[PDB]
């Protein structure tokens, strides 16, 4: 039976390395911590200072995270690629309930939905089966945005909802997008 | 070919072994102790932990005076002398009060746990209490293991308290600083159940991984006292790496 | 136990040299070597306090490292060197004639055909010899300029565009740039 | 003990750039500015020789 004790020798130490990855899920340098993310992208003019595995909030809450910054000298912008957590960012059976029937009595009211197709039974279905196919959270004209954590933090990605009307899946690209800002211009500007 | 098949060979041989140390370390304490055994338990509390107390306060009060004394004086600069006592606090506590207890108990009685072992190997006093019949398993080894894991937290917490009251001592009674936020620097920013408790479960596993290979390591060497040195340092190298090892996932299974 | 010792041997043997190897690579030498790096030059008055093997920036991203900082002394001028990124810079093939038909709608373009000639029989060979070899993303109209990234950070060079008409060549010397004011300067304009 | 701390330093190199995206230029020159060598690495030297 000598060779039990090595093989023991053995289930202890590729138990050890197994565990030993186990702590680097939470750690959060491989790994991401997010129950099915989805990626969405921006595109900025001014991305100063912002490094990957950055924060991304919607009024404080941090829902998610940065991986790549990449630029295109054919136009000069940035584009941002990044992931969010989303179980709290996507809907679910009340809200998707909620919101179908929000946008379709709202956006689509007398002025829209008498204005329209001669029957009014396909297209009003089609208002509803075109927002299961994961919707998220973030309206037509919500403008996304670099803050500056405080005063003297670390620069990270703030979405700000516009209220609006429509949505956007995941895929999509935010349409409003602003820079950072600079004390270089501005102190020129103000004397 | 010839060396490397060698460290091969020596590699599997060195996992075949470690592997028997976990055979031993269910047949120690998957048993009830008998009568008799608490009173021997008493007396390695007095030879590994009480003698172990005199070191762990003067490097205590050391390592307060140095963290508390170097980071203000560029920290003073922009705004903050407030923030001295936190910073003292929050990187003893979940930083260096787990590893480098453990360091200088691996030093003393991480040695003299091998080496009072290393002495019954070499006499054959091992042999002797088998051949009148005892099992050392239950006799010497037992009453070892069971101090070397009460002892450190007992240890650990001593030494993070003279710590922390070390570097009050630069501050408040040489550069002068406030003690109101001093003390209030540490309070809004130290909670208990975080950091504190969560500085012992830490210490804790830095106890038994450093005290059960310097027990097995003693016994399981040949008594051969040229290779019971080199049996000395494989309590040191194990430990060592093994208690910086598994700093680095309790980092992250805690915060991050 | 031949095969044992060989096996053994195998994984320890690959293991170390491979850690070895990542280990000196992250220090020093080994690895550090960019892709394309040509050289620009320019000329400030007050470089102050820039550092050699700092950090340029296009927009944000970071795509060079500066040389060298030396003083010309008949005029008060110093003389910067700094090494671009030619992956992250340098349109591509199809860029080059996706850039080349933005410039047959900008540099031959139809006002600009009408300027001197409306033949373009020196225009339309003179602005394709230039940009087979060695077109940059940098503008003509683009100027650089020294920043300080908010507060006391590493000084940094900015690349502000300009969108302009023509382009630069690997190897020239941007004329158009700013110097940096320092912080008496704003003393002064604060009162 | 120069050994040590020469991997000691390369070590804080591996955390900062390699996933805090530190800048490099700064990284260094911030060092050769405040660390001379007569001051501090000799003067770590003859600390370590009555410590040894």
């Amino acid at each position: 039976s000598r060779t039990s004790e090595l093989a023991v020798g053995i289930f202890v130490i590729i138990f050890g390395i197994a565990l030993f990855f186990l702590a680097m899920k939470v750690s959060g340098l491989v790994g991401t911590n997010l129950s099915d993310g989805y990626t969405m992208k921006a595109q900025f003019d001014n991305v100063n200072g912002l490094k990957p595995r950055a924060k991304v909030t919607m009024s404080g809450v941090t829902i998610g995270r940065v991986d790549s910054i990449t630029l295109d000298p054919v136009t000069r912008l940035a584009t941002v690629t990044f992931d969010l957590d989303g179980k709290l960012t996507s809907f679910n059976a009340e809200q998707l309930k909620e919101v179908q029937k929000n946008a379709l009595d709202e956006l689509r009211y007398s002025s829209d939905y008498t204005q329209a197709t001669p029957a009014q039974q396909k297209t009003m279905e089609q208002q509803l089966i075109s927002n299961m196919n994961s919707i998220t959270s973030i309206d037509e004209d919500a403008y996304i945005m670099v803050a500056t954590n405080g005063l003297l933090g670390e620069k990270y990605l703030k979405i700000v909802p516009g209220g609006g009307l429509n949505y956007l899946k995941r895929g999509d690209t935010i349409s409003n997008t602003q820079g950072t800002m600079d004390l270089e211009d501005l102190i020129s500007k103000f004397i | 070919m010839n060396t490397i098949a060698w460290l091969g060979r020596l590699v599997i041989e060195r996992i075949r072994g470690i592997g028997v140390a976990a055979l031993m370390l269910l047949q120690i304490i998957f048993s009830l102790p008998s009568a008799g055994g608490f009173g021997r338990f008493v007396y390695q509390m007095h030879r590994v932990g009480v003698m172990s107390l005199l070191i762990i306060t003067v490097s205590g009060l050391f390592i307060g005076l140095v963290l508390g004394l170097q980071g203000y004086s560029i920290l003073v600069n922009v705004g903050s002398e407030s923030m001295l006592g936190t910073m003292v606090s929050l990187t003893l506590l979940r930083e260096l009060a787990p590893v480098v207890a453990a360091l200088l108990f691996a030093g003393r009685a991480g040695s003299a746990l091998t080496a009072e072992i290393g002495s019954m190997k070499q006499s054959e006093q091992l042999a002797s209490m088998e051949m009148i019949g005892v099992d050392p398993l239950k006799q010497i080894v037992s009453p070892r293991l069971w101090a070397g894991i009460v002892s450190l937290p007992m240890l650990t917490v001593i030494f993070a308290a003279i710590g922390i009251v070390g570097g009050k001592l630069v501050g408040v009674d040489f550069l002068g600083v406030d003690e109101g936020s001093f003390w209030s620097g540490m309070q809004n920013n130290v909670q208990f159940g975080h950091d504190v408790v969560n500085g012992i479960i830490k210490s804790i596993v830095f106890a038994l991984l450093c005290t059960w290979i310097a027990v097995f390591q003693g016994y399981a060497c040949d008594p051969t006292p040229e290779g019971i040195a080199t049996a000395m340092t494989r309590t040191v190298v194990y430990s060592s790496l093994c208690v910086l090892g598994f700093d680095f996932v309790l980092t992250a299974v805690m915060f991050g």
